RNA sequence: UCUCUCUUUGCCGGCUUAGAUCAA
């Protein structure tokens, strides 16, 4: 019923493992796109408030 | 100096520790520390530079031109190992360790032992030269076949050891590995 | 009613007669029979404490002393401390109206130091002397002297071991009566292996499984060498539980050792309802002061860990030793309290035939430097004149005396040097730590050295969890990492601890042991009184951040304990000893060129040092030259 | 350390990892089960 | 008593593992749509 | 002929020594 505590943590690790996908370093390109979107939105907002 | 963020080490002992970082960067610097660059930038000089001080001697102006001292020309590594390399004196520690004045102390104690007196603590100090047990039972007799106990530059700390790295010139184990007699019958 | 049920009530008149007609009486009995709690009541009822007389019973354990004092106070229907009180080292709860006083051995030695004849006590009872503590045997030696001088003073000796003949010879047969109480124990049968075992834990686990599968219900108490085997037994017992059969009880494993937190030591007493069979993996804790009922079957490995100190190297090591015959008998008799029980000792009777009968005393297994300070304070020039029950090793005595001489407490003639020597003799602590405190007056920084001493004597002020909160503990500690070593880290932690209103939630958040800090508070208060006994002010603090002169005082206190880094990662002591830094210390890999430690604990391969603090070479050079 | 008795949770994680990775990446699969080695994972998959 | 070794009424299955793995995904990210209030932001 | 719903519904990164290794 209560599989200790270590088995819970390895199950959680495996759960995060199986649905990772998206490669490994593909998390950089989308992050840069989101940062660029935020920077442009801030720039447009400053233009609009001016 | 804030000792850098110390949380990086956590546990994870030696064989899993990432690499040492001089400036939170995975790199080496110094010729004898594993870096492919030594000095400022493969050079002797420094960032600011270095200039000699003005000189003037007239039997009264050279008095202001003092001598040279140890510290003023060394650097942080040099001072660190200068502190590391200072070992001398000792004397008193060696005299009363490992008795001399203690014999006079025994004179104070009125030893008068003639035949010395021993305590079972000394049988336990003999136990310092007996065993620490090897997870065996009280009555376990154990076995005698199962008990066991030049220089130059190095081959490289990562190049490991093998049959390759032993002394080809061997003259050890003169007689300690050899019996003095053998039963013939 | 519980007073009358104990077997000792029927011997009350006889014990009183023996106490009155004999100057010294040896009482032999089993723990929990009433000797600890009912003898004071019995002799108070007789009238020994009448007319200003006091009944002083020595309990060498602080927790045992306090618990027995509270139990006696409550059993007599008197307010605590009014008639019966307790006084343990650096913690006094007594009163002028108190008649039954429970006292520690060290404080009583101090009272002997101030009062050589103990005029306020007519009778003193020595209890739990079977553990043969250093303070206990030194007190026994002085007590032979006071009974020699005082004919009115009476002694009652209570012991759980058969040593009465040796005490009779030491004390003189004409003045001691050897009496033995007749308790009751259900007959316990021993079972022995025909052949010596190779793996005693595997033999124990085999017997534990056979007991579970073939014997009636009953908790099994095991005896194991040390704390390293506990987790191995947990793991094997868990695997056996996974593969347990329906005909076998649900067998719960329970650790029991000295290093556990108190709540873990309380987990064993928990009652497991249903078909649950307890097994107590105890190293040596379940030998004294431990009373789990329902213990039926005990399997004894015959090995116990202990501590031996090396004077030549000033180290201490935890070694495995075969148990003594007395320990085996005690372990066998531990089972059988409530119903009949069986013991399974994992060896042969031929192995039993060779072990030495009783474990050697702690006066023969501890550091005698406090003992030599005590005797020299009483005024004994020649150590051989004192009536030792067992002669201590001469080489240990000369080693301790030479250590004391190089410390400066003794002159070339072996007498106390200056006010320093006598003041050190008056100190409860060791001479090494006391030297810094006594010399701090010359430098006006007594406060921080006092805090350092209180932290050192109280113990470890940090708590290290075994779960993931260890990282949280590191972060909790991350605010107070001092570049100069662990000692100044402890000073900073202590300063902010008193600067945080003694908040217990703060101690939980920072994973800090509040009990140790309180004990350090009591230590510093009593040492403040100790210095004020010499009219030394204790308001001296260093207003500057320069801890250098505090380090001068420490180097005066830890002259021998210096070391410098070697290329191999180890450190070379000034005495040419290879030591290794403990992982706990902050300066584990900082590669500090010169280091200073306090305590050394030695393992089978590496000698580890504790309480690491960095130093500078020129301080040491200037200190050694003068 | 390494090994044990192959609890059901380990076996099901093994099945899922084989589904996601294939039958030729036993090192990557064994990274999930910290108590087992790639040889052990391969032996269990091909034997049970 | 944390010692109820009774086999669980429900056993962890692989398909459960993958289903509760994929539940970790959310909807596609919703960015605040850019507003074009004059010809400049249009061109 | 509208509206909604269901169902039917054919359907729209490569190579090499598996690139090479892996104990808290």
């Amino acid at each position: 019923i209560d599989m200790d505590e270590d088995e819970k943590e390895m199950l959680s690790e495996a759960r995060a493992r199986l649905a990772n996908t998206q490669g490994k370093k593909a998390k950089r390109k989308d992050r840069e796109k989101q940062l660029e979107l935020t920077r442009r939105l801030s720039h447009l907002q400053k233009r609009r408030e001016l | 100096f804030d000792l850098e963020p110390s949380r990086i080490n956590q546990g994870v002992p030696v064989w899993k520790q990432e690499a040492r970082d001089e400036r939170n960067r995975k790199r080496f610097h110094g010729a004898f520390t594993g870096g492919f660059s030594a000095g400022y930038f493969n050079t002797v000089g420094s960032k600011e530079g270095w200039q000699p001080k003005s000189w003037k001697s007239s039997r009264n102006e050279n008095k202001s031109v003092h001598g040279m001292t140890i510290d003023d020309i060394m650097d942080e590594e040099d001072r660190a190992d200068q502190e590391l390399s200072k070992v001398y004196t000792s004397k008193i520690n060696t005299i009363d360790t490992s008795d001399s004045i203690g014999e006079k102390m025994l004179k104070n104690l009125g030893w008068n032992g003639h035949d010395f007196v021993i305590s079972p603590f000394q049988g336990y100090y003999d136990d310092t030269k007996l065993t620490n047990q090897a997870y065996h039972g009280i009555g376990y007799q154990a076995d005698d076949v199962f008990q066991l106990e030049r220089g130059g530059f190095g081959s490289g700390v990562l190049n490991d050891d093998g049959i390759e790295d032993q002394d080809i010139y061997d003259l050890g184990a003169p007689k300690m590995r050899y019996d003095k007699s053998i039963n013939i019958t | 009613i519980q007073k009358k049920l104990l077997p000792i009530t029927k011997y009350r008149n006889q014990l009183l007669y023996a106490v009155e007609q004999n100057q010294i009486t040896i009482v032999l009995g089993h723990t929990g029979c009433g000797k600890t709690t009912q003898i004071p009541q019995f002799l108070y009822e007789a009238g020994w404490a009448s007319q200003n007389g006091i009944i002083g019973c020595t309990q060498p354990r602080r927790l045992v002393a306090k618990s027995v004092s509270e139990r006696v106070s409550l059993e007599l229907n008197s307010p605590p401390g009014s008639l019966c009180g307790y006084s343990i080292q650096f913690d006094h709860n007594v009163s002028e109206k108190t008649k039954i006083k429970y006292m520690t051995d060290g404080i009583l030695l101090n009272e002997i130091f101030f009062d050589p004849l103990l005029e306020r006590y007519s009778i003193v009872i020595l209890d739990e002397v079977h553990e043969r503590t250093l303070s206990t045997d030194l007190l026994l030696g002085v007590l032979k002297r006071i009974l020699e001088k005082r004919n009115d003073f009476r002694l009652v000796l209570s012991s759980a071991s058969v040593d009465a003949n040796k005490l009779s010879q030491f004390f003189g047969q004409d003045k001691v009566c050897t009496m033995s109480i007749e308790g009751k124990l259900f007959p316990v049968e021993t079972l022995f292996l025909q052949k010596p075992t190779e793996n005693y834990v595997d033999s124990a686990i085999e017997t534990v499984i056979n007991i579970n599968s073939t014997y009636p219900p009953g908790d099994i108490l095991v005896f194991l060498s040390g704390r390293k085997e506990i987790e191995y037994c947990i793991k094997k017992i868990e695997d056996s539980l996974i593969h347990a059969s329906e005909d076998c009880q649900t067998l719960v494993p329970l650790p029991l050792h000295a290093g556990l937190t108190v709540d873990e030591q309380m987990r064993v007493f928990n009652i497991y309802d249903g078909d649950f069979r307890k097994v107590i993996f105890s190293t040596n804790i379940a030998e004294t002061s431990i009373t789990i009922d329902g213990i039926v079957y005990v399997v004894d490995s015959g090995f116990n860990k202990q501590r031996i100190y090396n004077p030549y190297t000033r180290t201490s090591k935890l070694i495995n030793v075969p148990i003594s015959k007395s320990s085996a008998i005690q372990r066998s008799g531990r089972a059988g309290r409530t119903m009949r029980g069986k013991v399974f000792r994992l060896y042969t009777e031929k192995a039993y035939s060779l072990m030495k009968e009783e474990f050697e005393a702690d006066i023969l297994n501890c550091d005698m430097s406090p003992l030599v300070l005590f005797l020299k304070g009483l005024g004994l020039k020649n150590i051989l004149q004192f009536p030792f029950f067992v002669r201590p090793p001469t080489v240990h005595l000369m080693a301790a005396l030479e250590d004391l001489y190089l410390l400066g407490v003794l002159d070339e003639s072996g007498n106390l040097t200056d006010p320093l020597g006598i003041q050190i003799s008056n100190s409860f602590l060791d001479a090494n730590i006391s030297k810094a405190l006594l010399t701090s007056n010359q430098f006006g920084c007594t406060h921080e050295i006092l805090s350092i001493a209180s932290i050192l004597t109280a113990g470890e002020v940090f708590y290290n969890p075994t779960s993931s909160s260890k990282n949280d503990a590191f972060v909790a500690h991350s605010s107070f990492f001092a570049n100069e070593g662990d000692i100044i880290t402890a000073l900073n932690v202590f300063e902010s601890f008193v600067g945080n209103k003694k908040d217990l939630q703060w101690c939980r958040k920072n994973y800090l042991n509040y009990q140790t800090l309180r004990q350090a508070l009591d230590i510093r208060t009593h040492l403040v009184r100790f210095l004020n006994k010499f009219s030394i002010p204790t308001a001296q603090r260093l207003p500057s951040s320069d801890c250098s002169k505090i380090l001068k005082c420490l180097l005066d206190g830890f002259v021998r304990n210096v070391a410098h880094l070697q290329n191999d990662g180890s450190y070379k002591t000034i005495g040419g000893k290879q030591v290794w830094l403990d992982s706990s210390s902050v300066l584990h890999e900082k590669k500090t060129p010169w280091i200073m430690y306090s305590s050394a604990v030695e393992s089978e391969t590496q000698i580890f040092v504790k309480n690491i603090s960095k130093i500078e070479s020129f301080w040491l050079d200037k200190y050694y030259k003068r | 350390l390494k090994g044990g008795a192959w609890k059901n949770t380990e076996d099901e994680i093994l099945k899922a990892a084989v589904s996601k990775y294939g039958k030729n990446q036993w090192a990557r699969i064994s990274s999930l089960l910290v108590r087992k080695t790639p040889k052990q994972c391969k032996a269990r998959w091909y034997e049970w | 008593r944390v010692k109820n070794k009774n086999p669980a009424p429900i056993q962890i299955s692989a398909e459960q593992l993958l289903r509760e793995a994929v539940e970790r995904q959310d909807v596609a990210f919703v960015p605040p749509k850019i507003n074009i209030t004059d010809l400049e932001e249009l061109q």
